[PDB]
Parts: structure tokens; sequence; C-alpha cells
């Protein structure tokens, strides 16, 4: 409904738990958007704002359950 | 469908 690209805050807040979580856009969390969202997704700031807050929400349960294994 | 709110391996 709401088209409004992915702001900054929230991107910022997406790429810590990336970092802390040892992922990334490019290997893990474009294709999982690609599919869950059900189009092509070639960068990061092509995320509407709700498409992101869903993914941030995701990002958080990963980061809250456990410790990142080494 | 797959969807953001469930336990999906990452």
């Amino acid at each position: 409904r709401d088209i409004t690209p992915v702001n900054d805050e929230t991107m910022q807040e997406i790429n810590t738990l990336l970092i802390a979580l040892d992922k990334t856009w490019d290997d893990d969390l474009l294709p999982l958007c690609s599919q869950i969202f059900r189009r092509d997704i070639r960068a990061s700031s092509e995320l509407t704002q709700a498409e992101a807050v869903k993914a941030l929400g995701f990002l958080k349960q990963k980061a809250a359950e456990q410790k990142v294994a080494a | 469908w797959m969807d953001f709110d469930d336990d999906i391996p990452f």
C-alpha cells in the first residue's frame, strides 16, 4: 500500500544487526526479501519502509534468540 | 507462504 522507500534510520538498524549476525545483504537478506516479498530486490535501498520494518523484526528475533557461534 | 513472522533459518 505505502511504497515510501526505506529510510536511513531503519536501514542503519538493519545494517547493525546484519553485522552482529555475521550476515550480509548480498548473500543473505536480499535473496530472502526477494523470496518473501516475491519481487526482484537487487539493492538494500530498493526496500520499502514497510518491507524493511518486517525484515528488521525478523533480524531482531535472530539476534535475541541465541549467541552467534564463531 | 514463507514470511518474516516465521521461524526461518538465516
